[PDB]
């Protein structure tokens, strides 16, 4: 879990 | 249905979006932004319907 | 959100939208397994709305996003209409989520852990941008 | 409308139960905890959806939206469900189902 596969861009 | 505003003003309001239509043709985010609205128009403003409009 | 920024397409894999019968989105939730999702109590969800699993643009004619049903709703019966205190409701889903790229799981806290104050953290939502 | 198509996303702090009294008072319960008045407000629509932190390189879930300032305004903390307060209940629940 919590790890996506796509990283976020903040 | 009946939307009683009789406990407002609220500085506060629940996030869900579900939309009223006004009689002024405005879309009010939830039930507390619509009786806010309500409260300050004087009684002036009435349901049109739910959705926005 | 009100001065929030588009995120990148997939990048919150867990974010779903709960939308009624006829399509509209009302509130978001978060998978925390392929069979449960998370969300706020006072979002009055019923076995009638559907979850929305891998979506970005809501305005679009198609990408690949599942719609699930929901089996039953748990409300916390401690929820407080007048305070909005305890919300929080748990949606069992009809059918399980597939995982991939796009829709995963967020992890759930310990009781126990602490997030300071002053940390920095993320929201994400569908919500207005403006009011 | 207002009513984006498109995701969005926000980064802000949490505030302390403290702090957020000031602004909220006693309507600040043990199973709520704060974030934003930074320039950033969770709006309609954006209700039960997540309020996540980094916890060991994995995004945890600290907060559901809940509620917040009727004009959504980006100088007022939003409140959100204190997970940490309310997870015996979803480990029990999804345990007994």
């Amino acid at each position: 879990c919590g790890v996506p596969a796509i990283q976020p861009v903040l | 249905v009946s939307v009683d505003c009789s406990e407002y003003p609220k500085p506060a309001c629940t996030l869900e979006y579900r939309p009223l239509c006004g009689s002024d043709n405005k879309t009010y985010g939830n039930k507390c932004n619509f009786c806010n609205a309500v409260v300050e128009s004087n009684g002036t403003l009435t349901l049109s319907h739910f959705g926005k409009c | 959100i009100v001065n929030g920024e588009e995120a990148v397409p997939g990048s919150w894999p867990w974010q779903v939208s709960l939308q009624d019968k006829t399509g509209f989105h009302f509130c978001g939730g978060s998978l925390i397994n392929e069979n449960w999702v998370v969300t706020a109590a006072h979002c009055g969800v019923t076995t009638s709305d559907v979850v929305v699993a891998g979506e970005f643009d809501q305005g679009s004619s198609s990408e690949k996003i599942q719609k699930l049903k929901i089996a039953k709703v748990f409300k916390n019966s401690k929820y407080n209409s007048l305070t909005i205190n305890n919300d929080i409701t748990l949606l069992k889903l009809s059918t399980a989520a597939s995982f991939s790229q796009t829709v995963s799981a967020v992890c759930l806290p310990s009781a126990s852990d602490d997030f300071a104050a002053g940390t920095t953290c993320v929201t994400t939502g569908w919500g207005l941008t403006r009011y | 409308a207002n009513t984006p198509d498109r995701l969005q996303q926000a980064s802000l702090p949490l505030l302390s139960n403290t702090n957020c009294k000031k602004y909220w008072g006693t309507k600040i319960k043990d199973a709520m905890i704060c974030a934003g008045a930074s320039g950033v407000s969770s709006c309609m629509g954006d209700s039960g959806g997540p309020l996540v932190c980094k916890k060991n390189g994995a995004w945890t879930l600290v907060g559901i939206v809940s509620w917040g300032s009727s004009t959504c305004s980006t100088s007022t903390p939003g409140v959100y469900a204190r997970v940490t307060a309310l997870v015996n209940w979803v480990q029990q629940t999804l345990a007994a189902n």
